[PDB]
């Protein structure tokens, strides 16, 4: 059971402008997150939003629904990685307001190339291949803009699963600070 | 998403 | 869990501001819900714009046409905004928004292609099914021609196989009016 | 299913304005709900029109007849509006609306055909099942003749195989009275 | 299941007007609900009629007898109305309504047949099971004889195989008193 | 859906008038609910009758005994009414009602038989399981003898195989006191 | 294993004995038909012996065997051991008149044909008409082979009807109960 | 399969006397065997008749045409004898025997009908499949017209649905030349 | 693998008039055993046959095919139970020539009533019950004749599974001697 | 059962004695291995006499197909191809691969040509490699089919974009076979 | 049902700053626990929180979401093992405020090395192996800091499943006290 | 069915002329058969060439090494001929033929890549499995370096992902000596 | 369904 | 859908 | 099975 | 089946 | 298939 | 997580 406070705990956090991305990214999750971001902007267009990320990633298009909504709205969206931000999860971590992207000290960040599939006629396979290669170019370009790393370096570093510590994620430019405890 | 939609 | 705001679930809270979220495959259930929302919103206020947010891989053509015909029937303008992806019948509905008020976010994907189906049985039965899906395709292409300004011949060629467009390309094609920039 | 605010799910909110949504396969559960809605609406007001929106591939003939007989029994006129598709028993119910008040939206599809079924066991059991479904077909055809003005002989020929009609063709056939233009 | 507005699901709203809906297969759960509803309605008012609407393919004979015996036990008259189909134990319950107050809608189907079962194991066990279902059939036939005015011998012959009746034939047979005409 | 009356679900509304519905297979969940209802009703009023309606094919013997022992323990009389069917442990509970206050409706079926079970493994394990179910049967038969007035020997013979009784036969047997006839 | 002496069935076929010891399907019919044709070619005058222990099966497969029996010159004796049910009992009755036998504890069962139909009303109608015609054909031939009326065969096959060997003889399905020396 | 004694399985022993048994569904394996047998028999003796016994529910049309074309190609006459049933492509092969030498046993069944198939995918793919099976049907009907003496129009009508013929009816139709009487 | 001698081992035993029944009794096994018995009689109508039985039983009708063949042929058939003869297996053991039915000392014999099943209409269950009860009467009568026990005693002793030692089987009259080792 | 003829031969082995090979199934590695072995055996027996390859096949593995193709072109004897029933996909490619002047179809035989089929799942880079591979395979098939038919590469590309069903007569007009074998 | 008090029972405990970790550790559970910890700190940054642990462990990254949140917030988090704390469960038990880590007397604590898996190319297996070995080094280092045991001893003692009594867990430095009745 | 020639199955008839057909996945059964065939042929004649035809997607590395080591051990030269496809361990065996006597037919495909495997359990178990497959890859690369003349560093780079070669490219790489062209 | 049921 | 339904 | 079959 | 086939 | 194949 | 988020 999800506990109640007197709100379910997540709804209580949303009241303080905290959004929890604590699962695989699919269309349902993206629709909820997008709706939450729009709601929070409508309530107050100036106050920061906080996006907590513990996610192994998921759908790239679902991820881009969230990404584009973050960049569109007026409030700054802070990102905090707890546990793990992998694949599209690490992309969203990097998408937070500059200066306000964080990871907790033992959090894991993983970057890699997009995954997919293609079945059928040669021509169909060609179309699918061209599509996923364009998708990868788009991700790499944006990640270049967000991190300061070259497109060529992003390409090389995502060829296989690449696991980073919080400190390495900071050095890479995916986050701004490791959030150390008082 | 406003303006303009709302 | 879908969060609650104060008591509305987040989607119901958006519906209060005339926002409908189409964030899944299009089937009869989804179309029935969307149609009902459109009719409700028109009854509440026959003059104010409605906003249809689209993140959808498409689905049933007849379910899609239930939504399409309801959009064209009602008095209010329906703005369409593609977030993430609008594919197949999803891209058809994106193009169906009020002229001047069809948008895509910058990293959103739009995909157009011909309808898919199936036929089993006697030769005569296969003939009937083939004639039906070919008529369905002619109908889709005709409307898409009207909504984009492209010729029927060009729509036919461009939907022969899966055709992926960027937001900017979708604008150039006439599927949307504007890329919604931050 | 969204909520509107009294707190109503969207379908219940439409039912308050005498709108019934048939947006699925017709089975006993769906028929029981629709029948209950029709009886409730008649009890609330025996004179005001009811609106039955149909997007349905059909289903159980007996479930369909529960709805049909309830429509004919109650005092209020029941308008029928086809959105998307009315096939098989769905098209039968479309044709069952009050004369002058049967509509289809312009891109809606109507399909008519003979009833489907099945039988396994002894020759005598197969005979009983065959006689039953042939009587069922005669009953459907007779009523459809009365509702459309077409002869029984023509209905028999035109339902021998799947017969897909446009809204305009459904009007010419006598299944509906008007194409609802925007 | 829609809500009407006190906030009632549609079936609960009908129960307020002493209407019980038997719209499914008859099993122990359904019987327990119907029995409870009958007892509740009698306690509320021991003199006013109850209305049992039947659209059912039948089911458990013992569950059916729970309902049957409760109908005969309580003081109020229970009217029966067949919509769609009353088959097997469903048609038995239709016939169990207060004399003069058993109805079918004009296109409703009524079906009568012998009970179905099974038995596996030793010869002696099969004998016990056979004797049990033959006694069950005698009990059903006797009561149906009393309720219809048909002889036991005629019921036996007419239920040997599936026997489908029109509403008008069900009236002629004595299963109902009237066809409810529009 | 279970209908609502006004806000009670229909079963909760019946429980307010001290009616408990046993309308399913008897398992631990069902027994826990019935036992809880019996304890609640006794706490509300230790003197007024409780009514247990039974339509059940039976089930777990131990779950059945949880209900049985609770019925005998509490101060209020528990009337039993068989509607539809009381089989196996269901018929045992029917017979367990307060003497003079066990009923069946006229077309209700009652079935009695020996307990069922299963055992797999070593000879010694099968022996233990066999001894256990034979002791369980002796316990059921003894209590049924006390509740019906029939001898243990007769109960043993009459439950060797499935034995289906009419309401009237159940009364003659001593499983119930009366067939509840309609006024009409 | 099937023992060797020839496999045992092939050894029996050398003495003009055919064993129908299974469900009747197209494969079994093809084998039996081939055996009958082979035996006729070897000797057009000597009797053939068809032993039947079968729960029946395909009616069309059964008719392949039936028509082959009636076509060839040699008499085909039928002997029911164990059980001849459905199309199996039809084939038992199809043996040369005077030369249809059952062993004393053998069971014979007669019933109406079984089948299926799925689809449009019109398709179900066609399937129903077909199986009813098939039943008329079976009943007619069984009338000719037994001496019973078509009306009686119809009534007696409405449900599964189990006969003793002696009852099968009285019915006209066999000529003699084969008693032991 | 019994053995006869050189040791032959019974089918091989029949093949020695130029008898081929088609006693199953027609698939590629069966057709390859039958074709091989026909070629072997022609090579053994180019003048003596071959006998093709048919008890078959049909099967693959292309496999069937492998057999058909081989029959017409080789020098020896191929007699066809229907035992049990010749349905679909089975009845086509029965009709393909040498004129004057097509037989059925008296209780054999012959069934004719239109070809069956399937198609899944894009509209264009369904169109191609439909055109293919319609051409296949025209080809079958034309040849059946030539082999029976019936008009193409009559063959089309008579194969629209499953059409069961007695041996005598098959002779009257022109599918066989004689009923083989004992 | 079954070993070979210079015959497979079973064929070598058949040469000395030994038949092995070492499995469940079904139609295949019965057909083989019957064929072996007929072959052995044809080879020599006077010399004893030996039927070794290790079988849990099986089909009653298959069992009667064997039984009736044993009684029909001229040679005496000795029966020897090794391991187990249960159900129809013990029936066949008892069917051997009087004075020539044996069990090895540790062999088990089990007798019980026949098993079966029935599903469907009351009338169908009745027919199945009557059939298996008649089958049991037939088995009991013959077992009475073969053992010297009364029908009433056989009925009581087969009501449930009844396991006998070799010595008990002899006392019962199922066998004539326990075959003790030299 | 496959029948026996009487030396005791199964029917296919009896045909192989007269230099006939039956390709009557889907093309996989096992089938290719058998056909290749048969072709090599027949060449060794007689390097000058024609071989006859009967084709009734829906196609299958392209690489298995090329094992057969390259063996046909390598050996000295002419390999006649005869389509009975159907030659589809790699089956129609092998039909076209027979000795020029000695490619046949029976009159009701079906020939189908289309582009190669396949699949890839995993990383973008893996999908790219698979796509490049199947597109190269298609170029190779099209080039050879151009050489064998006389049709341009551009026309082959267009005509194989989707399933393209040909009659025997159409296959002859296309250049996939030389003659329709008429009775 | 989860019973109600007049709150569901867990929500009623959360009102008194008690969090129940009574299941496998996955992302959902971690998200809930993290949210509860943040809520409780916001309500009162000074009062102790109590984390009750009965868990066979689960995801290491989910576990670290909880761990890092515990160390980040201002309030002390007491840990109490009831029943069992295994694997990442025992790691969280050890992560409680020093002096305020408890186990009930019959509670079981189990420590072992992390589990995982890898399929594909040699290079992919290498990457997966390096990742899980780094994860183990990280766990061992922190457990060394929290217990006072050397890294070398932790490595040896977690090579296989190592079951501890409450008293042994105290001696090891995983908890501070056995909670006696 | 595998045809018979007259009494030999076709593969046995080829084995009489010292031809071994590797036309499937490489597993322990296939390796045991091929090894046995090689030993038999050496015993019959220690001087005459053996011919190994390869159409294989690869398989077990250890099964592959059973074949490889047997080839190198025996006295006769083993010629290798790729028909259709030689992938993974299949391409390794192609390269293992006697120098100067490794062939591919013109449309044959050769594919090289790194070994595949799996590991589940404790960190230490995964470490052992990883070390094992990395050692296996070093061993394969070293031998392939010796057989092709390419450096170990180049083999490592070129096998990182699936790498498909034409027959001509396989020759340029040093996996084969000649493309066997048709007369 | 009134009149008369209700 | 008004007018006219509602 | 003779007399008489064979 | 002769006469006439064979 | 001869002539001419064989 | 405040300061500074919230």
């Amino acid at each position: 059971l999800i506990p109640t406070v007197i709100y379910d705990i997540y709804s209580r956090l949303l009241k303080d402008r905290i959004i929890m991305l604590g699962s695989q990214i699919d269309d349902n999750v993206a629709n909820s997150i997008v709706s939450q971001l729009l709601f929070l902007q409508a309530q107050d267009s100036e106050k920061d939003i906080y996006l907590y990320i513990n996610s192994p990633g998921g759908s790239v298009t679902a991820g881009f629904a969230i990404y584009d909504t973050i960049q569109h709205i007026k409030p700054d969206v802070q990102t905090i990685c707890i546990g793990m931000a992998a694949s599209m999860g690490s992309f969203l971590l990097a998408a937070g307001a500059k200066g306000k992207r964080f990871a907790l000290p033992n959090a894991e960040v993983m970057i890699h190339q997009p995954l997919g599939g293609a079945q059928g006629q040669a021509t169909e396979i060609e179309i699918a291949a061209n599509h996923i290669l364009k998708t990868r170019e788009k991700l790499n370009r944006i990640l270049s803009e967000r991190t300061g790393q070259s497109i060529e370096k992003i390409q090389k570093d995502t060829d296989r699963d690449n696991f980073l510590t919080a400190e390495e994620a900071k050095e890479y430019g995916l986050i701004d600070e490791v959030m150390v405890p008082e | 998403f406003s303006p303009x939609a709302p």
